[PDB]
């Protein structure tokens, strides 16, 4: 019952909404993963790795590209807008509202959220191969070398790059390689993040999980702990659930999510 | 650390 969720978002003084790819799908973001979800040759799996990587930057670097430029026309959906115009309207009354977010689309930003965790990163900021510094980076092309790359025809030649011309760092000493600051396969969170977010679920006292559910990964990190604090969390997403059965509300967040933040 | 998907 949707009066009941709202009963407490009435309440609730610290709200955490966990977002994961199913927002970033309706917006028209390809995730790469399962049925269709091919880039060339390749799926995600195979080239978000640490290995790729080193064997193979300039193919890593086409597919990376390809993911910022196609975000030039996805814009947020009114999911996006209605969680960030919720944050702003409640933190002008002392309620908080925060994002952890599984998605490096940058999407939640657009859409003028404030306080959101990229817990997986950003394809708009890299990180030095060399040096470890972060930065944002919004450049299209990232580097000349790219310009008009990345094309996702399977058949597509590719565009072999020598790594030197490959992104490199601006600190003129250090001049390294680039990376995605992304969390590839293999690869751990930073915990500095998660103990950040395990310090704002505590606080939590309503917790909304968007685009994914709590069973799986990363959502499952966390809502047993808000759980078993005995606080309510919401899930909006596109999986059913069982005859016989904590709220759920089925369909798409566009449509879903801005009456229930309204 | 924590591997995302927990490496699965
Ligand atoms: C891990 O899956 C990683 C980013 C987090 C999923 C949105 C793979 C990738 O897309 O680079
Ligand atoms: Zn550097």
């Amino acid at each position: 019952d949707l009066t009941a969720f709202r009963e407490h978002f009435a309440k609730a003084k610290h709200i955490a909404i966990i977002t994961g790819a199913g927002v970033s799908a309706e917006s028209g973001v390809p995730t790469f993963r399962g049925p269709g979800g091919f880039w060339r040759k390749w799926q995600a799996q195979d080239l978000a790795t640490p290995e790729a990587f080193s064997r193979d930057p300039s193919l890593v670097w086409e597919f990376y590209h390809y993911r910022r430029e196609v975000m030039r026309s996805k814009m947020p959906n009114p999911a996006h807008l209605a969680i960030a115009e919720c944050e702003a309207r409640l933190g002008q009354q002392g309620r908080s509202v925060v994002i952890i977010t599984q998605n490096i689309d940058e999407l939640h930003h657009r859409a003028g959220s404030k306080h959101v965790y990229e817990i997986h990163g950003s394809l708009f900021k890299t990180r030095c191969m060399s040096c470890g510094e972060v930065k944002a980076n919004h450049k299209s092309p990232i580097c000349p070398a790219l310009d008009g790359k990345g094309a996702p025809d399977p058949n597509t030649k590719e565009a072999r790059i020598p790594v030197e011309l490959l992104p490199r760092c601006e600190r003129k000493s250090c001049n390294g390689l680039l990376r995605p600051h992304v969390v590839w396969f293999g690869e751990t969170l930073d915990s500095d993040i998660l103990t950040a977010v395990e310090r704002e679920l505590e606080k939590c006292d309503l917790c909304l999980v968007v685009g994914t559910s709590s069973i799986v990964y990363p959502a499952a990190m966390f809502a047993p702990q808000v759980a078993s604090r005995g606080v309510p969390v919401a899930e909006f997403n596109m999986e059913c659930t069982p005859a016989t059965q904590k709220y759920h509300f089925e369909g798409p967040c566009g449509s879903t999510l801005p009456p229930a933040l309204e | 650390g924590v591997l995302k998907e927990y490496g699965v």
